[PDB]
């Protein structure tokens, strides 16, 4: 509630920079992360049969087409 | 006695009455999206916009003794709403058994069974009956014939109580009479040459009158002893007294009157009789009967204001000269419009949000400028008739009169019941 | 065949017990309700994300400034786990193909009488005569 | 049986008996309650038809539980002997699963009828 | 193997040689559904964003999600007692979750987990008569909804104006197909947001949580009396 | 939790490792499970006790 | 009861009758009468001084009204009376925050007169000001 | 000038909200629904709590999930019925059964919201954690047995 | 002036700006959407009246 921010702004910004670097330096790597996300999306597409839901939406939309 | 007008982005493609005996009426309309709108009768401005849970509503029917309301949506669903108390109060209690064709028209036998013509060329019947272990489910599915290379759609379905029948008209014209129990066809008539859209009857089902987009209203009769023993209907009479189409008919009987009324995509309205459809007279009404105004004139600068819905158009008298127009879409629907004496301030109305414009004659045309009084902008407005040029008389939908527009209250007395 | 379908479900439950412990990334699509144009003409900025503008491109656990104020072999072993799951699924599809072939070779010989029916593709088709099975 | 919850009617029961007839015609369905649960376990079955006529019905209604736990469609027809004649054996059949391959000659009507089942859940 | 805090204390990231999401334990010993326990001493339970629905909403994230470790939670929800265990694990022993389900096919497993977990209060009437379950609940500080039967907004509206306090918070998984198939995602979602703001719950956020399950969003809302 | 089981499993709910090893090597499965200690299959004599 | 509800209406809208009303508050009816005595004070020495002992012996809103009376209230003697009345620790800290000499004197008399040393020694860490704790310990 | 009935743990709590019989029903949120304010408005009057036994829990369950026919509810009914005063009724389905008695029963949902939010602070005097413990005990004890088999 | 003025009308009457990560949404007038409620699904009603004004039949 004081809002000093004279040098505390630079101190908190340097602390946020170092903490964000130390936190994000243990999660993932952008050199193999594309291949990892592609493998993850492929196994997710195998595990979720939402293409059957897309054919289902087509089959439930074709019933209201009136054959004009 | 009342016009409840709406602006753009809306239609009433179906409405229903409800009068439990001894209490107020309530009529219910169908917006083009999945809402039912229960309008009031205290002022003519809606007290509910209920959202039935499913689809997009096509048509609603009333239960017998007006207790429930069958609501036929687009995805296949038919939703049932209960009325427990009358005005404003609405609970739904069941969604019925779901199919894949779009529902088009519903009707009730009694408080027991609902009948729905769908969009596959089939007429379903569901059992909507409490105190019974078989509700929310369809009992039978009767099928109407298709075309050779065209999918047909049964539009209209009604019930026949005494001769225990249902009459179904479709997009081939084939008015087919099915029997209620045994779920079977009884008769067929391919006399209509277009898409049937509507049909009604009388009290003990001596007749049934149908119409659709062949602009022909025609009759079927069941009056004589042979017809009521064999349960037989004859294509008795036929009659074309229309211009383009029919999209609605209904009929009424009393001991003081016996007449039906029809209207279509043509804006006219016709009145025939039931017991003398071929025999008796024929009554056309005019296309407009302006208890609701749309035109005022004013003597100064010799000009005339004509307001459409959400719109106004002003022009002078020469020959003639077109002056100006205002499509104030921020005013969503219109009401009374009036221009002051000496041609200075005009009021465009709306039953909660009216506006006023100073119109300055700048020669060949009129320059418009807004002016924004807040009390004027949020009061409920029905009529303005302009004593002076500065002040403005305000009618209210709460039975009051105000005086505004120079920077208050005119009280009117009590009402019996 | 009787062993092939059981080893199929062995590595199926191995793949599912791997997937119940493995975590997948997150895409969706996002939407924030706003009220008027004075708040809308600025899109909801990095201050509405309330966080430092590098830890914004994740839909996962991300903090604000208030809560915000081992070399590569971790990710290499993670890719080993991902390739383990994907090779499990590929071996699943391969051995279920050979299991379907030997399933057809089992069910070819039960009972009935057929003329042979072959189509224009090259793989042999399957059409018998029709009767209830006594 | 009031506990036989999704029970069909004439149009949809006729459609599902036709498609189970074609599935037995090319022989990719399974006949029987425990075989239906086997297919539910190993994830092969596209959907389940059952008979709301079995005495008692709790010989059948266990597979609804794991069927909704594995989110498979499941329907009741009101006659065991009717879907037994449909599945093409000479016995009253209580339940039948329909398996799946994507090279199937009844694939599109299988998908149509399973969306028809899921429209009433 | 290292534990990262979210904005809400009770949801953590167990990341390292494997990276995933965990919660706390209001019951020690064992994963009650069959997942892995991360050990740090301190135990951590995975919860799959597939087999849960709120968990994938954490994989969506929020500016302010109304589940806090003192915030009393109501859970109309799906009938399974799976995700209420982790709502308990988030809220800790000082808050409390009230899980209300009607179909007693997972009512028995709900009773089974809630016997060994005193953080959960099991209500076993319908989700449509809080007038009937008044006396087992008082002034919850949040509600969550995962009902699929198609009067979602109206019945969580009645629950939220009977039991959720003033200026509280609602969080709903709005289904598409379980209320309206044949009509698209954002259409039925904007319809639901329309009827929510008609019921004067101020909406804050909707998102579809696509790769975890198909076409069911989550909407969240401040309450205004 | 055993109500939601096929009757095949209830035929073999005791002879687990014998069943799984007789799958593992391409050999022949058992036929009793735990159910062999029931009185009716005790009274049957032969391989009709497996039946 | 009825006279106290009418006094609440009058507070929404005299020293001798206030002294009789403080005697009646000395006689949750007494809690409402004590809050009514504080309302008669806030809406004036003898009745308020009689009300001080009447609040010394025997809700939290009436405690806040006692804080309102202490704010409306020589001052070292009255603060000595309030500190002798209040010295649990919550009311002690609030009535000390609302004579830091007499506050720390009451605290030292308590801590010199078993597990209540860190409690109400943390009352200083609660009411830590630029001169309050230091001048209080100095004057004690 | 009213008494209200609300069932809380095993009981019938008559809470005395000292306002008008119609204006406390009418305004009810401009009555400053705050802790001290609604605490001084809704004061504690009576709490017919039978026991902590499961038989008293059964009487409470029958009085709650069905219409009010509890003998303890009748004993609490014969405790303020001498002036035809405003007794604010809680349930809406047990309202006709509440009206079937010689009394004057009566946004009232919002005064019950206020009564519910300021119950466990002061209105029986009991504990927050103890009220939640009694409630979870009630739910695990007899809600599951009266729905289930 | 015509094209640019129509595009400024487009800039005015537009919600849901997709700026980077996601999009937004505005709200509506509550009392006005009460007194003049009904939204119309113009696609469904235009499919209805187009099938009524079918290609095959003879309207003139």
């Amino acid at each position: 509630e004081g809002t000093l921010t004279d040098h505390e702004r630079k101190y908190l910004n340097k602390l946020i920079k170092r903490n964000s670097q130390n936190l994000r330096s243990w999660d993932l790597e952008e050199e193999v992360r594309d291949e990892l996300e592609d493998i993850q999306q492929s196994i997710l597409k195998d595990t979720v049969s939402t293409a059957n839901t897309d054919r289902s939406k087509r089959r439930r939309f074709k019933r209201k087409q009136f054959k004009e | 006695e009342m016009v409840i007008e709406g602006g753009k982005d809306r239609s009433i493609e179906g409405l229903c009455w409800s009068n439990v005996n001894g209490e107020s009426l309530r009529l219910f309309s169908i917006g083009g999206s999945t809402v039912v709108t229960e309008w009031d009768l205290a002022t003519g401005l809606p007290l509910r916009n209920y959202d039935c849970n499913s689809g997009v509503i096509w048509s609603i029917s009333i239960n017998d003794s007006q207790d429930k309301l069958s609501v036929g949506c687009d995805n296949g669903t038919v939703v049932l709403i209960d009325i427990s108390g009358g005005p404003g109060v609405l609970e739904h209690d069941t969604i019925l058994m779901r199919q894949e064709a779009r529902v088009l028209t519903l009707a009730w036998k009694k408080d027991d069974f609902v009948i729905g013509g769908c969009s596959d060329g089939r007429i379903r019947i569901w059992s909507a009956q409490k105190n019974d272990e078989n509700m929310g489910r369809l009992l039978h599915t009767m099928k109407v014939d298709k075309a050779k290379k065209e999918s047909t759609l049964v539009w209209s379905v009604i019930y026949l109580p005494r001769t225990d029948q249902i009459a179904s008209g479709d997009s081939t014209g084939s008015i087919k009479f099915w029997d209620f129990q045994f779920a079977t066809l009884n008769q067929s008539f391919k006399a209509h040459d277009a898409d049937v859209l509507c049909l009604t009857t009388d009290t003990d089902n001596n007749y049934v009158f149908s119409a659709g987009v062949d602009r022909k209203i025609f009759q079927f009769s069941q009056n004589t002893n042979k017809s009521q023993k064999n349960n037989r209907w004859v294509n008795s009479s036929n009659r074309l007294l229309h211009g383009n189409d029919i999209r609605a008919i209904c009929a009424y009987q009393s001991k003081g009157a016996d007449f039906l009324v029809s209207g279509g995509v043509e804006k006219t309205l016709v009145i025939n009789s039931l017991t003398s459809f071929s025999n008796g007279n024929y009554r056309k009404m005019p296309t407009v009967e302006p208890y609701s105004k749309n035109v005022l004139v004013n003597k100064e600068q010799r000009l005339v204001v004509s307001w459409s819905e959400s719109t106004v158009k002003i022009w002078t008298m020469g020959n003639y000269k077109l002056v100006c127009k205002l499509t104030l879409k921020d005013d969503q629907n219109i009401s009374t419009c009036s221009l002051s004496p000496d041609g200075q301030v005009l009021v465009v109305g709306r039953p909660s949000t009216t506006k006023v414009f100073h119109l300055q004659p700048v020669g060949n045309k009129l320059k418009v400028t807004k002016l924004d009084n807040d009390l004027l902008l949020r009061t409920s407005t029905k009529l303005v008739k302009f004593i002076d040029n500065s002040k403005i008389v305000i009618c209210s939908c709460e039975d009051d009169v105000f005086i505004v527009d120079l920077e208050q209250e005119v009280e009117l007395l009590e009402v019996t019941s | 065949s009787n062993y092939v379908r059981t080893l199929r479900q062995i590595e199926l439950k191995k793949l599912e017990k791997g997937a119940k412990q493995l975590m997948f990334k997150s895409s969706g699509n996002h939407t924030i309700f706003v009220d008027s144009r004075e708040k809308m003409n600025e899109f909801t900025p990095e201050k509405f994300f309330n966080t430092t503008s590098e830890m914004v491109n994740r839909s996962e656990n991300r903090l604000t400034k208030d809560q915000l104020a081992p070399k590569e072999s971790l990710d290499k072993k993670k890719l080993k786990k991902f390739k383990q799951v994907k090779q499990h699924l590929q071996r699943e599809t391969q051995l279920k193909q050979v299991q379907q072939r030997m399933d057809a070779q089992r069910e070819l010989l039960k009972k009935g009488s057929k003329k042979k029916i072959v189509d224009s593709s090259g793989k042999i088709s399957f059409k018998w005569k029709k009767q209830r099975k006594r | 049986n009031p506990k036989a919850f999704p029970l069909a009617d004439a149009a949809l029961t006729q459609q599902i008996l036709d498609v189970v007839q074609q599935a037995a015609n090319l022989r990719q369905l399974k006949k029987g309650a425990n075989e239906a649960t086997k297919t539910l376990n190993r994830g092969i079955s596209e959907f389940i038809i059952m008979a709301a006529d079995c005495e008692p019905i709790e010989i059948l209604l266990h597979l609804p539980l794991l069927c909704e736990d594995k989110n498979v469609p499941y329907v009741f027809v009101p006659s065991r002997v009717a879907l037994g004649r449909a599945c093409g054996v000479s016995r009253p059949v209580i339940a039948a699963s329909i398996t799946t391959n994507d090279a199937s000659a009844i694939k599109t009507q299988i998908y149509a009828v399973k969306d028809k089942i899921e429209t009433l859940l | 193997v290292v534990i990262e805090p979210h904005r809400h204390a009770g949801v953590y990231i167990a990341r390292g040689k494997e990276d995933l999401l965990v919660t706390k334990n209001m019951a020690p010993g064992e994963s009650v559904y069959g997942e892995k326990r991360i050990s740090v001493k301190v135990e951590y339970r995975v919860w799959n964003p597939f087999r849960s629905k709120l968990a994938a909403g954490i994989m969506g994230g929020l500016d302010e999600l109304f589940i806090a470790p003192g915030k009393k939670v109501l859970y109309l929800g799906a009938a399974s007692g799976t995700s209420v265990s982790h709502v308990s694990d988030v809220v800790g022993p000082e808050g409390v979750v009230y899980a209300v389900e009607f179909s007693h096919r997972p009512g028995r497993e709900l009773i089974s987990m809630a016997k060994k977990r005193p953080n959960i209060i099991p209500i076993i009437e319908d989700a449509r008569h809080p007038q009937k379950y008044r006396m087992l609940i008082g002034m919850v500080d949040c509600v969550f909804a995962d009902v699929a039967q198609p009067d979602q907004a109206r019945i969580i509206a009645l629950n939220s104006h009977m039991f959720l306090k003033d200026q509280g918070g609602v969080v709903i998984s709005i289904k598409a197909n379980c209320i309206d198939s044949t009509v698209d995602a954002e259409t039925v979602f904007a319809r639901e947001v329309q009827k929510l703001r008609e019921e004067r719950i101020k909406p804050l956020e909707q998102l579809t949580l696509e790769p975890y399950e198909r076409d069911h969003c989550i909407v969240v809302g401040r309450y205004m009396r | 939790s055993l109500a939601k089981s096929p009757a095949s499993t209830i035929q073999i709910l005791g002879a687990e490792k014998a069943l799984f090893r007789a799958l593992k090597t391409k050999h022949d499965t058992p036929k009793y499970g735990l159910l062999y200690h029931a009185s009716l299959v005790g009274q049957a004599t032969g391989k009709n006790k497996g039946k | 009861g009825g006279l106290p509800v009418l006094y609440a209406q009058e507070t929404l809208i005299y020293l001798k009758e206030h002294g009789c009303t403080e005697l009646t508050n000395v006689r949750a009816s007494p809690q409402v009468q004590n809050k009514l005595l504080l309302v008669i004070g806030s809406l004036e020495v003898i009745l308020h001084s009689v009300m001080p002992i009447f609040t010394f012996m025997g809700p939290a809103l009436i405690k806040n009204s006692k804080g309102n009376e202490k704010e409306e209230m020589h001052v070292p003697r009255h603060r000595r009376v309030k500190l002798f009345s209040t010295l649990v620790k919550a009311l002690g800290s609030f009535l000390f925050l609302i004579l830091v000499n007499f506050k720390i004197g009451e605290a030292r008399i308590l801590i010199e007169f078993h597990v209540n040393e860190e409690l109400s020694g943390l009352n200083d860490l609660l009411d830590i000001i630029k001169l309050l704790t230091s001048s209080k310990s100095s004057s004690e | 000038y009213v008494l209200t009935e609300t069932s809380a743990g095993y009981a019938l709590l008559k809470a005395s909200d000292k306002k008008i019989y119609k204006s406390s029903s009418l305004i009810q949120d401009l009555d400053s629904s705050d802790k001290v304010l609604k605490e001084f408005k809704i004061a504690a009057f009576s709490k017919f709590n039978s026991a902590a036994n499961a038989l008293e829990e059964a009487n409470s369950i029958i009085e709650g999930k069905v219409s009010s026919q509890l003998e303890k509810l009748l004993e609490e009914i014969k405790k303020d019925k001498k002036s035809t005063l405003i007794v604010s009724e809680t349930k809406l389905a047990n309202a006709i059964n509440k009206l079937g008695l010689n009394f004057n029963v009566v946004v009232t949902l919002d005064i019950y919201r206020a009564i519910k939010e300021y119950l466990p602070e002061l209105l029986p005097g009991m504990s927050d954690n103890d009220l939640s413990k009694m409630s979870l005990g009630l739910a695990h004890s007899i809600g599951r047995h009266k729905l289930k088999f | 002036i015509k094209t640019k003025k129509r595009k400024t009308l487009k800039n005015l009457r537009k919600d849901s700006v997709k700026r980077g990560k996601f999009r937004v949404q505005l709200l509506s007038t509550t009392q006005d959407s009460k007194t003049l409620p009904p939204k119309k699904e113009s696609s469904i009603i235009r499919s209805k009246d187009r099938w009524l004004n079918r290609k095959a039949l003879n309207k003139g």
